[PDB]
């Protein structure tokens, strides 16, 4: 996502 | 040219104190510092995602050609959203140099970044805080850096959304991340008019201090 | 209301001293302060003659809607030939509030004028001076006021003329004169970008004094 | 003409 990681 | 121009004059005008002989201004993205996966078109101003959207880690950022000098005082560009693509796994932020170009801006040490899937704000860390509105196709994002105070703020659509960042470091690059297909962004590094206007911030801050 | 917007910011940042709510600034041509030969259109920036062109005294004039303020320290305008027409009479220049208006600028008391047809400049007087270059369709017509010195210069496609005026009276307003059928020119009262970079030129002439 | 006498 935007997030570093899922 | 005429573009040439007026990004002259533009430049001149925003920042005065600047001397681009000392200080060159970044005044498009770098073909050499910038991940595979993202592609330039446009004199260097448009940015889209070419990776096949499929990898662990599918996320690709681009650096302007130099970093911001202090003696702009006050440094703004802003980014029209083309295309929000599959996801709209977009970044729009600063880095410094030789920071890691697999990631989105702002989830490496050095890092900046505001995302518009989730409206978050990245301060050197993979997890974001609430900061703002989402942002997609048709939106103007702009990214104010204070060389002064060492602080940030976003805006979108020509309004205010409030600082995002302190404590930033020096020699910051305006910086653009993409992750999913079909995402087009264009920078605005006072090649046009911008949105928000910053030329009446400019002016109340300088008398704020 | 882009328009509008663009314009706000170019008044503001060229005339930083003008506050409008005293010294509304002219952004247009005055419909009611003009010969009846002449036609407007486009928001009262395009200026046509309208008359059938064939009396002893066909000249026609307009002038904007309010003075030049004093405030302004420098002021400037540009004028763009879109059509020369018939034979190409046209005047370009100031003159004082209730100068006579079936005239080209510069041919009564209180009027100054530069004509494209023959490069002359007016100064209160029927009888021209060489001064600069003729002009026709498609050239860009500046005309420099400064207020503190009350000396006027124009310009051509970007490049200074040379000081046309002296001992210029104060009040004065932006006017343009036409003759022939099928004259067409338009006002940037700062609507648009100007072609002679102005805000180099005030920076200068600061320095300068 | 640009002069007022013709
Ligand atoms: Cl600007
Ligand atoms: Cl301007």
């Amino acid at each position: 996502e935007s997030s570093d990681s899922q | 040219n005429e573009q040439e121009k007026e990004l002259q004059r533009r430049l001149k005008r925003l920042y005065p104190a600047v001397d681009e002989q000392e200080t060159p201004l970044p005044r498009s993205w770098s073909p050499k510092d910038k991940f595979s996966y993202i592609g330039l078109s446009q004199n260097n101003l448009r940015v889209h995602y070419k990776g096949h959207g499929k990898t662990p880690k599918d996320a690709a950022s681009v650096r302007a050609t130099h970093p911001i000098p202090a003696a702009c005082g006050i440094y703004y560009f802003e980014v029209k959203i083309v295309s929000k693509g599959r996801d709209g796994y977009m970044g729009i932020g600063l880095s410094a140099q030789g920071v890691n170009m697999n990631r989105l801006p702002g989830w490496d040490k050095h890092s900046y970044g505001y995302h518009g899937d989730d409206g978050h704000s990245f301060c050197s860390s993979g997890t974001g805080q609430p900061y703002g509105p989402t942002f997609t196709t048709g939106d103007v994002i702009g990214c104010c850096v204070n060389l002064i105070n060492n602080t940030c703020f976003y805006t979108k659509n020509g309004h205010s959304l409030g600082i995002a960042f302190t404590d930033l470091p020096p020699n910051l690059y305006p910086t653009v991340g993409l992750q999913t297909p079909g995402e087009v962004v264009d920078a605005n590094f006072g090649q046009h008019p911008f949105v928000f206007d910053i030329e009446d911030y400019m002016r109340e801050w300088r008398t704020k201090i």
